[PDB]
């Protein structure tokens, strides 16, 4: 059931 | 004259351009941005992604069930660009595992499953979120 | 397009497989080996290569003459794999230099000049030396 | 001279499985 969690947890470096 | 000579040249040129922050085309920019996002994802969340990927026991009779299940989990709570990148990385690991395991026939089927899910279930969200062009502005490295 | 979504999947999968020593297709194995070989040539011959590359002074009016002069010089004493690879690298560097200088229009033109040169002047030799399959044997990186 | 000279020299690494 952690693919749900992983999906909420993932962040990418982002161009700001 | 030979289509394949042209495709070899275009691949190489697209590569050397990408290495300097340039792109053969918009589509080449989206490809490279996705490649790099997949690598970033894989590196940042290696631990978790190794754990979940190893729970899988791939067979031809059950590979689709597994794909379907992970992807619905991944997108249970909706869609982000992060979940999209993970979806690609997942598909890539499934392909590598299938090859490692002498189930090459799955590679082509995995590709089809991915293309279908993207076309039928992600494309509306993608487009409402400024398309892959926005993915590229957000997460690409290119000089743009 | 559903075609372009398919192409994105294929590109991503092809990359992931390549990272792990596998190939989407024979064509992908050729492309990948030529990418690596280009990289290696540019490492091994940085000084001479960047030297001759810096004297080009690309212009739109002069770019074709510069291309054709360099390639006739490079293959004057016949064809071999190393020369083929320098040929690809040369074209990549001309594309990069064109984009550096805001002459992006030259990029497709240069791909066209390369594909036809490959097709007409290099291909027969290539096929008499076992084709691109020989190149991947000798220069590629692949698993076994 | 110089591109012909570079052309004559080029060696890359090869999978010499020997």
């Amino acid at each position: 059931k952690d693919w749900e969690e992983l999906g909420e947890e993932i962040r990418l470096k982002v161009f700001v | 004259m030979s289509q394949s000579n042209r495709e070899l040249v275009v691949d190489f040129l697209s590569y050397k351009l990408s290495q300097k922050g340039y792109s053969w085309s918009q589509m080449a920019a989206v490809k490279q941005a996705l490649r790099e996002a997949g690598d970033e994802f894989e590196l940042r969340y290696r631990r978790a992604f190794s754990d979940l990927t190893s729970q899988l026991h791939i067979t031809p009779g059950t590979a689709y069930q597994s794909f379907e299940q992970v992807v619905n989990e991944l997108f249970r709570d909706g869609v982000n660009w992060g979940r999209i990148v993970a979806f690609f990385s997942f598909g890539g690991a499934l392909c590598v595992e299938s090859v490692d395991k002498e189930m090459q026939v799955l590679v082509s089927r995995i590709a089809a499953w991915m293309a279908t899910y993207l076309n039928d279930h992600l494309e509306p969200w993608i487009q409402e979120n400024g398309g892959w062009d926005t993915f590229v502005e957000l997460y690409g490295n290119n000089a743009a």
